[PDB]
């Protein structure tokens, strides 16, 4: 019920409360200033990476790009009921920085298809 | 036919501007702990092979003589040297009357009044007691007051701190990178005369290896030009502006100090160590430099030929030795192994050209203390270096100042002169300009925002 | 903007005393060296005096003059003394490109209006 | 294909690669810190200027305010095929800070018309 | 017609111009840097608090959570014609940090109901 | 004839009477975006998994 | 990475002179104390000399040796003199865990390759 209060629970049940892990993310003297600049800078990076995709701040951004069975090869209901997020991350930790590229292409391509669609009128 | 407006974010367009840059140094030498000037211990590590990506169908214009990075770089060096001397020790206790006399250990006839053997009282580690120590000082660091009673030349204007032995004066390459939101262009035209549009301009997040050297004339270890020795100027018609000649094939120069100097440590106070020259071992020989006779004459041949394109073909171009004035503008001063040289250059710029093996030897002088070019007041003391100092270097360019003669008498005489310390860096920052990326453009199209 | 101002000067009796001054306002004072040039009628410019980190004088000064720069006011003075009639000329003030002084006129990039000095 | 890798190509074709020029926008120690704050602060200004208009992170924001022939007086197809963005900016560089004002009015007015439209129910 | 140029006017009339009070919100050297980082950091806090709710940059975010008569017990038309915003804030100043919690629940619950609604297809 | 032992290696400053050397507890906190874990197993030998983190 | 080097050493005549050196490259030099250990054949390691903030020597040094550390080059020397034939052994260089020196070999965590010194 608190900051990272459900890390060890079911990932499907972990989605019950996702704002607590996000709201508390942005809130010798030189050390303090450097940390604050780094802290705000990190949040901007994460928001921008969501911005280029098909969403801004929805907090649940489900994209239409196809999923690969080879990446996970796990049953959909088998992983959303028992396995935790931390264990899930390591399974597809290797297969990272590649899906991100696919998301950008699936959005930029879709963006123009929407732009010219509104222009033929 | 009705069309509306749209705003495009992340659109590539730039405006000329300026900002503050930061470190980019090689990480190979990080393990070699050296808290020297031009530090690597406190810097962003560089990147291997930065994203140098070519551009096409782009035209950009450059201008060295109003560039901002050269100006900002200067303040970077000035602000750094002052910070690097704070931990060092002052020389206020050393300003004492000295009893000096000539040194003759079968000295060579080349120099007689060059090394002075001085002895002075100094405070030992205990404040009560005093010791009588002696050292050797060059003739350019002692003046007579009234016989034999000398004092350091710079003990009545402003005291200055010793150069810390821990730090080093050798040049370390420093790359320059723009911060986020900015970009650094880079011209690539071989026939780029400094000003005007550069067709094949390309962008890069970080500049190549730039090693700012400290030399007045005959700037050393510069970046060679690709072809066609090029004469870069601002208003060649005006003679008050310097001419930065940069030539392709470098001429090697060897400079040595055959004297076998030995270092001696003297305790000024508790923890305050002052180093001074001890006893010279072996014969004393003047420090000199050598440049190949054949290559140098050929090198001037290229410069003369490339210079006639601006002053016609039937012009009697002849060089002349330095102008005359401050000791640091008459000769050329270059750091070599922690010791500052002052090498007479009258043997090079002495010839005349008509429009129809051997090695050149030149003398040099050495000064332990130097009036720092960073500021007028504060000087600096250079501790002696043991053994024999020898260093080779690449002479890549020249800084020629024209002579303002009459319109007639077509003999145009060129003279060398360093003067401004900026020009040494302007010869290496002539390719880059800093621009500001401005996204969020505007264009017309056809849409209708559904309500 | 870089600009310079000068002192009075004026007519002085032969073998008298006079003082000149030049104030540098635009650029930093502890980063450049100033010098004085004189231009007698029907003659080219030539060096007179200049102070960087060490004073310098021309051939004809013979130690008569004295030059010193006050960092507080950012000005350079010239303790002119024993003015012979041959010394009459317009005395300019110039700022060198850097902290070194060159006897050639082409070593300076910011000249002054010119102070008229006459001796009788 | 890289940072400003198409600055000299056709403006219409340059629109294909827009995330590369935007993604890498916010990615003697004191000098570094002052640049980082300026870099992030500059990015927020652009985002907010888009926010006050009828879009947040779409990356292709087409407004309904009318265009002016006097500003450009160039054929629509003649500019989107051959003339580059860099040349385009200079043409309308003079006519700037006046479209931005128009965009704000066209958005605030539209928003209120949408607000009361949802209230009459 | 300027920064807080209508603070003392009718709250309904205060909504005539809201971008002016928001546009100029983020625009001895050390204290200046500290102020700049605080200024930008404060803006992100305000934006994030809107993000977790059902809106990102709309600037008029009307939520569906029910209103309580006990909080104000004032006629709707009686407050939107005469009372100023400054006076209005004090009335509900005590009743703060409890509406914000309600908004988050009403958004996260709504978002989940939308997520599975798009999944049953 | 004695001298201070440190007067031939390096001089050093007196301890200011104003300051004190007593131990003042100093808690450590992470900045925004970070988090500090804390093990709680009684039989924790410094290394290895901690169940009740 | 932390690593150390050593000087030459080599054969030395009985009652001769020799100097050793050891440069600390990886870690900071003004935050650790270095010391020298010797291992005669068929014997365990033992302390010889070490410089932290105050010099120390073994029982058999008897003032013959001299140890000093140059902060500039980040090295520690050893001015051995009058080397008896019993002193032949491999002389190691080690860095202590901190700015204090302990005679036991287990007070150091970064040893050296070893320098061979023999006397005839
Ligand atoms: C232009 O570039 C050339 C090419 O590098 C450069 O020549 C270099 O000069 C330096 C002068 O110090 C050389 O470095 C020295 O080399 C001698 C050779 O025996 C070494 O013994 C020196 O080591 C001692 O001094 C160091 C000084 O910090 C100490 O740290 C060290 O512990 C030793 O006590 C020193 O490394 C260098 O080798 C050459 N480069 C070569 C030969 O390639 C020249 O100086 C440049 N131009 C200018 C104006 O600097
Ligand atoms: C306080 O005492 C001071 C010292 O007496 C007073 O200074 C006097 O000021 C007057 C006017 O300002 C001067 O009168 C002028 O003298 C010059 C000749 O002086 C030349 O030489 C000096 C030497 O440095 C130089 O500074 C000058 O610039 C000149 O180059 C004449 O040419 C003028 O026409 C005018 O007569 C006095 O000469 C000067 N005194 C001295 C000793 O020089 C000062 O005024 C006193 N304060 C008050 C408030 O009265
Ligand atoms: C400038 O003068 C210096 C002083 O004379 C010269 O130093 C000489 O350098 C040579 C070779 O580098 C030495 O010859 C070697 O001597 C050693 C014995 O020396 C031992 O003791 C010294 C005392 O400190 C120590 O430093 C050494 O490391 C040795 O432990 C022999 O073992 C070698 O085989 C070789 O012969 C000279 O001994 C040395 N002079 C002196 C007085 O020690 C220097 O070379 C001169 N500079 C130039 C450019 O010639
Ligand atoms: C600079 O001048 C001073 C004094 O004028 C010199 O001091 C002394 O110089 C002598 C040789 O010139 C050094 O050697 C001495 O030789 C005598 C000869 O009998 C001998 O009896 C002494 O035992 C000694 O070996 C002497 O050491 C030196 N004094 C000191 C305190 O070192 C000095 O040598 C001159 N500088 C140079 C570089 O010659
Ligand atoms: C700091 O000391 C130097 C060295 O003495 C001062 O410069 C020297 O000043 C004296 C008189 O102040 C000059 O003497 C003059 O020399 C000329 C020949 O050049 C002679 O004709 C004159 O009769 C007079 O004797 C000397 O030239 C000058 N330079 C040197 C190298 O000695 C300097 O002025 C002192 N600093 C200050 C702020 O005064
Ligand atoms: C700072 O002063 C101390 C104190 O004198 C220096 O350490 C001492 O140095 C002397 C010789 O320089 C040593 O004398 C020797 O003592 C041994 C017995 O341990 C004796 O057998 C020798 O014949 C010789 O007399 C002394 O032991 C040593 N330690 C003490 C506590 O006095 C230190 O070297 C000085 N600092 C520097 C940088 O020289
Ligand atoms: C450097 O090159 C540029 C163009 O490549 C020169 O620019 C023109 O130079 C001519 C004389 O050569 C002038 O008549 C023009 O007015 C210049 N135009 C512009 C836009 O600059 C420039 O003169 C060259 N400079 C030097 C010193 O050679
Ligand atoms: C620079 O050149 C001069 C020749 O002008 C060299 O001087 C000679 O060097 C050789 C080297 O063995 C000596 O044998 C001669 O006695 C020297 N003098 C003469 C007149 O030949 C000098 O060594 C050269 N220096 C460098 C650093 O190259
Ligand atoms: C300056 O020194 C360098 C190296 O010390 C000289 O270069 C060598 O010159 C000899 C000449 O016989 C050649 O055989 C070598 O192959 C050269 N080596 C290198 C690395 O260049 C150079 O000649 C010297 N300069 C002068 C003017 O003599
Ligand atoms: C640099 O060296 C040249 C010679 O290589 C020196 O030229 C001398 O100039 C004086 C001035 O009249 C003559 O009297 C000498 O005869 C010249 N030298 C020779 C060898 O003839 C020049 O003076 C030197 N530079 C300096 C500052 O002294
Ligand atoms: C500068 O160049 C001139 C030639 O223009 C040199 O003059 C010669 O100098 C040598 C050496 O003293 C004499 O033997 C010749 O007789 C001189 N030439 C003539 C025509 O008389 C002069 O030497 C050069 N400078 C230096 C320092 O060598
Ligand atoms: C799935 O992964 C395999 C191998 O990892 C790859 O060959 C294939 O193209 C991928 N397909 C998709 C749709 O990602
Ligand atoms: C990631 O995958 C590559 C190849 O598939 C493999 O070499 C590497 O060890 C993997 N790393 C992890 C952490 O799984
Ligand atoms: C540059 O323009 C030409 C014709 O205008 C075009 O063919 C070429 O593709 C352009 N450059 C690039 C990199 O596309
Ligand atoms: C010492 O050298 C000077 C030249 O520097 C010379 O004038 C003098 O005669 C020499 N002898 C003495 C005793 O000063
Ligand atoms: C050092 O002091 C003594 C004290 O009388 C004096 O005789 C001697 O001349 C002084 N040293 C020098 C170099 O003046
Ligand atoms: C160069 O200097 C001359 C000197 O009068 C002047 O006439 C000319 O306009 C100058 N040219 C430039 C480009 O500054
Ligand atoms: C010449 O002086 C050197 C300097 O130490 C000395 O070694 C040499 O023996 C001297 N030779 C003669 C002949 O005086
Ligand atoms: C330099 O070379 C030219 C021809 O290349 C020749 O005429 C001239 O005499 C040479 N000068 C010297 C000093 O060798
Ligand atoms: C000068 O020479 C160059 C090449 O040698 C030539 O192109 C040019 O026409 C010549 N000009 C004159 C005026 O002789
Ligand atoms: C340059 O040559 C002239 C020729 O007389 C000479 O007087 C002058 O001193 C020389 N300059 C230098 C710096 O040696
Ligand atoms: C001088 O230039 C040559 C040719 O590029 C180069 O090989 C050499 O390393 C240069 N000398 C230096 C960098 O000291
Ligand atoms: C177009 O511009 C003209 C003058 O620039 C102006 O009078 C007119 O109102 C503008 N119309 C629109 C729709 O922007
Ligand atoms: C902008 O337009 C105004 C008037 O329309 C004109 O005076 C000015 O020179 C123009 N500036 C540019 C850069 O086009
Ligand atoms: C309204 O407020 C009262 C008391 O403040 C509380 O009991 C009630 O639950 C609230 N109802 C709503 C819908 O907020
Ligand atoms: C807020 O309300 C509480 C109880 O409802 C009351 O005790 C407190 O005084 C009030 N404060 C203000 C500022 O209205």
């Amino acid at each position: 019920l608190g900051f990272l209060g459900a890390a060890g629970s079911t990932m499907g049940a972990a989605s019950m409360t996702l704002t607590v892990q996000a709201r508390n993310l942005l809130s010798w003297g030189i050390k303090q200033l450097q940390a604050r600049v780094l802290a705000v800078e990190r949040y901007l990076r994460d928001q921008q990476l969501l911005g280029i995709w098909g969403c801004s701040g929805k907090l649940i951004c489900c994209t239409n790009v196809p999923w690969n069975s080879s990446w996970s090869n796990r049953n959909l209901s088998e992983i959303w009921d028992n396995m935790t997020w931390l264990q899930w991350d390591k399974e597809i930790s290797n297969y990272t920085q590649i899906i991100y590229g696919l998301l950008e292409e699936s959005q930029n391509q879709q963006e123009k298809n929407e732009q010219d669609l509104l222009a033929l009128d | 036919e009705n069309l509306w407006v749209t705003v495009y974010y992340g659109v590539p367009v730039w405006k000329d501007a300026e900002t503050t840059l930061f470190c980019a140094s090689d990480a190979k030498a990080y393990e070699t702990e050296k808290h020297n000037v031009w530090a690597t211990h406190a810097c962003v590590p560089t990147d291997p092979n930065p994203q140098e990506i070519h551009l096409e169908n782009v035209t950009e214009e450059f201008n060295m003589w109003k560039n901002n990075m050269v100006e900002q770089m200067h303040t970077d060096i000035i602000s750094l040297w002052d910070q690097s001397l704070k931990p060092c020790v002052k020389l206020t206790p050393l300003c004492v009357t000295l009893q000096c006399t000539n040194v003759t250990n079968n000295i060579t006839d080349d120099m007689r009044g060059e090394l002075k053997n001085c002895s002075f009282n100094m405070t030992t580690e205990l404040r009560d007691k005093k010791q009588k120590v002696y050292s050797l000082f060059y003739r350019l660091d002692v003046v007579q007051i009234n016989n034999k009673e000398y004092r350091l030349i710079n003990c009545n204007t402003s005291a200055c701190t010793q150069a810390c032995p821990k730090v080093s004066f050798e040049p370390i390459p420093i790359h320059y990178c723009a911060p986020a939101g900015f970009a650094i262009l880079k011209c690539k035209d071989k026939k780029f005369n400094g000003t005007g549009p550069c067709p094949s301009v390309s962008t890069v997040q970080c500049t190549h290896g730039i090693k700012p050297v400290v030399s007045t004339q005959l700037l050393l270890n510069g970046s060679l030009a690709e072809e066609e020795v090029m004469i870069r100027s601002e208003n060649i018609t005006n003679n008050a502006k310097n001419i930065l000649v940069q030539f392709n094939t470098p001429v090697q120069i060897n400079c040595t100090r055959p004297n076998n100097n030995t270092r001696k440590s003297i305790r000024i106070g508790p923890g305050q160590a002052f180093y001074a020259t001890g006893d010279i071992i072996g014969d004393i020989r003047q420090a000199h430099c050598n440049v190949s006779k054949a290559t140098w004459n050929e090198t001037l041949g290229k410069v003369v030929k490339q210079l006639r394109k601006h002053f016609g073909n039937n012009t009697i171009i002849r060089f002349a030795n330095s102008s005359g004035g401050d000791l640091e503008v008459t000769t050329h001063s270059f750091n070599c192994g922690g010791e500052f040289f002052y090498c007479n250059t009258s043997g090079l710029f002495n010839s005349t050209w008509i429009s129809n093996n051997d090695s050149i030897t030149l003398p040099c002088r050495i000064k332990q203390i130097i009036n720092m070019w960073q500021r007028i007041g504060q000087c600096m003391y250079a501790p002696p270096i043991q053994g024999v100092i020898r260093c080779v270097s690449n002479i890549t360019g020249l800084i020629l100042t024209r002579d303002g003669g009459s319109t007639n008498s077509t003999t145009e005489t060129f003279r060398p002169g360093g003067g401004d310390m900026r020009d040494n860096w302007r010869s290496e920052l002539y390719k880059y300009k800093v621009v500001k990326i401005e996204p969020l453009g505007v264009a017309p199209t056809r849409c209708k925002r559904r309500v | 903007e870089v600009q310079l101002v000068e002192s009075g000067g004026g007519l002085v009796q032969a073998g008298g005393f006079l003082r000149l001054s030049c104030e540098l306002r635009g650029s930093i004072f502890n980063q450049y060296a100033m010098a004085w040039f004189r231009q007698a009628p029907g003659k080219e410019r030539e060096f007179v005096a200049g102070m960087g980190a060490v004073p310098h004088y021309g051939e004809f000064v013979k130690g008569r003059f004295t030059i010193s720069r006050d960092n507080a006011k950012s000005t350079v003075y010239l303790q002119m003394s024993s003015l012979k009639p041959e010394d009459t000329a317009i005395y300019f003030c110039a700022r060198s490109k850097s902290t070194y002084i060159s006897y050639n006129s082409n070593g300076y990039d910011y000249w002054g209006r010119g102070t008229q000095v006459t001796v009788s």
